[PDB]
This record gives structure tokens, sequence and C-alpha cells, in this order.
């Protein structure tokens, strides 16, 4: 049971320890309404768990594509924007939220994937993944490398792969296909293969997660890693002259990374959907609401028109935008979980060099596709 | 076989489309593409299992591919566990009365099954919103 006439709110820690609990303390003067901000781990995980049997928080916040699957088990309330509101918000932002014909969650900050450099140790970036091996041999006489970044998430290593010509689930119609992944194509073949010759040529390492290449670029070692919004205020206090920039291109066409959406989704179980609502509306997506939340940890592009403009100014925020633009949305779809788990097996198979990049490409494919013909062998009964 | 509002869900109903019986069904498994034993066809009929469709023709799914599939899932999708008695108070209804399939065989628990796990203080694994157990037989041998 959720205490009514009460918010409990749950968000990364990442996200801000501040930001969002002003906005809630904002709220609380004015409607007498206490406003609880938590940061649980796993709460991705831990959501799911506790709102199946109605418990839980008010607000939920995450990446979008988590939303779909919650929205299939009946965690989220459907929300209800009028016309002028939703007006505010890119259409876009509201496409990532919308599941099954219904808007399941409110738009917060769009996302994406950028490259991040060195202004110290490359003045300037390359422009091509073509010409990293070449800047890595230049840097290693200097005892430094070219690029370091996690290979441990599909999410990281996607825009490569997917820039030839990969794709997570096809969306023609206004419907994703289940039944037409694009992970055994001669598109995501060329860019694993990029990858892995990089590895093989020891321009990466195989091991290289999150905190190995966090730790390189703010200590100076790499001139560049690729990374998100969530990651600048750490680059800020190494005190590193770094930038941040479009995405390399691949075979002349550019990285197409994944596009996530922060997105706060109502408790189906809430007692306290008008507050939320109000909440949400009316005092977190503003200019003042978001500025806020911003000034404590970069949210990226924000999904409320009138702010985004206001920021565009900020370079890194323009990078973030131009490769979302270049990028695919990540499809909210429960079935990509078949799709995250047999990617990374491949990627990670591939590296090892123990199965070549097109067989462990043609076995992610057959996998994702087994997990969603056991589920169907299953049926939805629960 | 076009629209699945109108193709056969379950083994029983597609013997009756067919005009044949469980017996004399011949089926073939959704991955590996062999022909089903009849041991096979009546384990899958008592898994309450759905027809897969491919192609426009109904397949089913042998003994061995349901396990190896039913394994991969478990270790990518298992969220979390609970006693049956907390359980049985989230729910707030008996055991016999929520589907808990066996973890390795899909097999629907019957209610011995059920209270096995109870008096051997075995717990039951939710796998992504699916509740699963473990049968007399996987309890034996996987
Ligand atoms: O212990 C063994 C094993 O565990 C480790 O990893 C496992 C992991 O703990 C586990 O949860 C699981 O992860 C799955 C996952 O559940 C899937 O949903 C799927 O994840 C994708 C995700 O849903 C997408 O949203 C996307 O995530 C992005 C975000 O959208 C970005 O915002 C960004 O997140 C940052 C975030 O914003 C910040 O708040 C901050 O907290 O840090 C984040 C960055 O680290 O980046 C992520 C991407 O990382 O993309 C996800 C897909 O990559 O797919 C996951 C599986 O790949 O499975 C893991 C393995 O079992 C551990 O890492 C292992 O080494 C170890 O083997
Ligand atoms: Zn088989
Ligand atoms: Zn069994």
């Amino acid at each position: 049971k959720i205490e009514e006439g009460k918010l409990v709110i749950w968000i990364n820690g990442d996200k801000g320890y501040n930001g969002l609990a002003e906005v809630g303390k904002k709220f609380e003067k004015d409607t007498g309404i206490k406003v609880t901000v938590e940061h649980p781990d796993k709460l991705e995980e831990k959501f799911p768990q506790v709102a199946a049997t109605g418990d839980g928080p008010d607000i939920i916040f995450w990446a979008h594509d988590r939303f779909g699957g919650y929205a299939q088990s009946g965690l989220l309330a459907e929300i209800t924007p009028a016309a002028a509101f939703q007006d505010k918000l890119y259409p876009f932002t509201w496409d990532a939220v919308r599941y099954n014909g219904k808007l399941i969650a409110y738009p917060i900050a769009v996302e994406a994937l950028s490259l991040i450099y060195n202004k110290d140790l490359l003045p300037n970036p390359p422009k091509t993944w073509e010409e990293i091996p070449a800047l890595d041999k230049e840097l290693k006489a200097k005892g430094k490398s070219a690029l370091m970044f996690n290979l441990q998430e599909p999410y990281f290593t996607w825009p490569l792969i997917a820039a030839d010509g990969g794709y997570a689930f096809k969306y023609e119609n206004g419907k994703y296909d289940i039944k037409d992944v694009g992970v055994d194509n001669a598109g995501a073949k060329a860019g694993l293969t990029f990858l892995v010759d990089l590895i093989k040529n020891k321009h990466m390492n195989a091991d290289t997660d999150y905190s190995i290449a966090e730790a390189a670029f703010n200590k100076g070692e790499t001139a560049m890693t690729i990374n998100g919004p969530w990651a600048w205020s750490n680059i800020d206090t190494s005190a590193v002259n770094y930038g941040v920039t479009v995405l390399p291109t691949f075979k002349g066409q550019p990285s197409k990374p994944f596009v996530g959406v922060l997105s706060a989704g109502i408790n189906a179980a809430s007692p306290n959907k008008e507050l939320a609502k109000e909440f949400l509306e009316n005092y977190l997506l503003t200019d003042e609401g978001l500025e806020a939340v911003n000034k404590d940890k970069p949210l990226g592009a924000v999904a409320l028109k009138s702010y985004e403009e206001e920021l565009a100014k900020d370079p890194r925020i323009a990078a973030t935008m131009e490769n979302a633009q270049k990028g695919e949305i990540m499809p909210n779809i429960p079935q990509m979980s078949a799709f995250w788990y047999a990617v990374r097996t491949a990627v990670i198979n591939a590296a090892s060099g123990r199965q070549t990049v097109d067989a462990a490409l043609a076995a992610a494919q057959t996998n994702a596709a087994a997990e969603l013909t056991l589920q169907e062998l299953l049926g939805e009964e629960r | 076989f076009q629209d699945p509002q109108e193709r056969p869900r379950k083994l029983p109903q597609l013997c009756t489309e067919l005009q044949t019986t469980i017996h004399d069904i011949i089926l073939e498994c959704v991955y590996c593409k062999q022909q089903l034993l009849r041991r096979e066809v009546y384990d899958f009929a008592r898994r309450d299992l759905c027809i897969v469709y491919r192609d426009g023709n109904p397949y089913a799914v042998c003994d061995k591919c349901l396990k190896f599939y039913s394994k991969i899932s478990e270790y990518r999708h298992y969220s979390y566990s609970l006693y049956g008695t907390t359980l049985e108070q989230q729910y707030n209804k008996p055991l016999s009365d929520l589907l808990i399939r066996c973890i390795n065989c899909q097999k629907p628990l019957s209610p011995e099954e059920k209270q096995r796990h109870l008096d051997k203080k075995q717990r039951f694994h939710n796998i992504r919103g699916r509740w699963t157990g473990r049968c007399m037989s996987c309890s034996r041998s996987s």
C-alpha cells in the first residue's frame, strides 16, 4: 500500500541529490503536500517487483525503454496531458513514452552518447572511425591512447555497429515488427568487425568497462572517450580541458547511437495520481523546475521546448542533440530485453576472438528470436 | 493459419481442427524441427503450452529444446524469489490458485508440488513477472 496525501519519487542519485528535492520543496510550500525523493539501488529492477504488489513510489524516473515493459505488466497509469501541455514538449519525446496507443510517462530530457575528447592531447578530434588506428599509434609513442570507452554494454557499442545498417526492431506503419531484428546483416557485421579489429590491433582492450574508461579519460591517459551527460560532472571535477562533439563516421555514414528519453511514470497503484500530474506538469516541467534539476546535474537536451532553446547554447548539449538526431530511438517494447542480452553476448564472443564476428551476430539474431519463441510457447498468462 | 484470433492456440483445439487425436497428431519442434516423439506430444499438452505458428504452419517444442531455452531465460531474466507463505500473503490466494510453472520444463505445478516447496522450505522464483518452482520430475533430474 502507497500512502495517500504524500508523494514518493524514485530517481537515480546521479541525476541529482538536490535538484528534484528542491522542486519537491516548492510543491510542499504551495500545496502542503510532502514530497520525498529517494535513490534506491537498482530502482529499475526494484520498481517492477514492488509495483506488481500495489506498492512502490508514486513517481518513477528512468530511461523510456523500460517503460513499455512496465506498462505491459499494468504498472503505469495512463497519463492525460491537455493539448496545450502536450504542445510545450517536443513530439518525438511524447512518441518515446507512447505504448499501445497510450501515453505512459512524462518525457523529461533527451540523451545520446557523444564523442568526448581531451583538447590538450587532441585539439582536433577525428571525424571518422577509420582514422583512429593511426591516431593511436601516434599517441602510444607519447605514452597515451586514442580511445577508451565501455565495451561491456551493448548501448555503448551500438553507435558503431548500427552506423552501416544495424537496427534493434524494424519500425513500419507506426509499429515495431518483433520478427525483424537487424543484428545479422551486412551493416552490423561491418561495424562489429571494425570494433573487433581495434581490439585485435591492440588499439582497445576487450575488458574495458565504464570505470576503466572513466578513470583513464579523467586522469588524462586517453585522448577520447564515448559517454553521455551523466558523465560530464566527473569530467568537470577532473579539471581535464574537455570537448563534447559529434561521434565519428563509419564508412562515410554517421554513428547511430540509441536515443534515451528520461521519463517520469506514475505508479498504477498510487492513490496520488492527481498530485503526481500536478507536480510533473506544473512544477517540474517548467523552465524554473528544469533549471533547479539541471544546475545540480545536467539532463542533456530537455523535452521542454522553451528551456531546450535556452540551453542549446551549451556546445555539449548541441553535440547531444546532433548525435540524437543521427541516432535511433530505443524501442520501449518488452521484447528489447531479448535484443540487449543477445547483442551483449555477441560483442563479448566476437571480441574474445573465440568466434568470428559474422557467426556471433548470426547467433545473436537466432538467440533473441529463441527467447521470444519461448514467451510465445508459454503464453501471456501469469 | 493467418490470424491469431482464429487459429488454434493449444494442442487440444489443434487436434479438433485437424480432426485427429493427440495419439496420432504429427508435430515438429519449433527450434530443431525434429518430429516430436509420442511422449513429447503428451508432455506438450500436459505443460499447457501454446502452438507457435511459423510460415503458416503449427509447431510444438521437444523436451530438450524447451529445457535448453528455459535455462537461458531463468539465467538472464531472473528477478527475485519468495517463500511460499510470503507469495500467498502477496496475492491473498492459496498457492493452488496461482499459476506456478516449473522453471525447467514449464509444467504448471500440481498442488502436491507446491506443498513440497512449503515443506522443504524451497523458494519460488520470479522470472520477469512469471512465478516458477520445480516439478517432481525436475526435482529428481533437470
Ligand atoms: O554481475 C554480473 C554482471 O552484472 C553487470 O551488468 C548486468 C546488469 O547489472 C544487469 O542490470 C543487466 O542489465 C541489462 C538490463 O537490465 C537491460 O534493461 C538492458 O539495459 C539497457 C538499458 O535498459 C537501456 O536504458 C540502456 O541503458 C543506458 C542508459 O539509457 C543510459 O542513461 C546510460 O545509463 C547511465 C545512467 O543514465 C546513469 O543514471 C548512471 O547510473 O550510469 C549509467 C551508465 O552506466 O547508459 C546505459 C547503458 O549502460 O542500455 C542498456 C543496455 O546496454 O541491457 C543490460 C544488459 O546489457 O545485465 C548485465 C549483465 O548481466 C556487469 O556490468 C557485468 O559485467 C556482469 O557480467
Ligand atoms: Zn527441439
Ligand atoms: Zn519440470
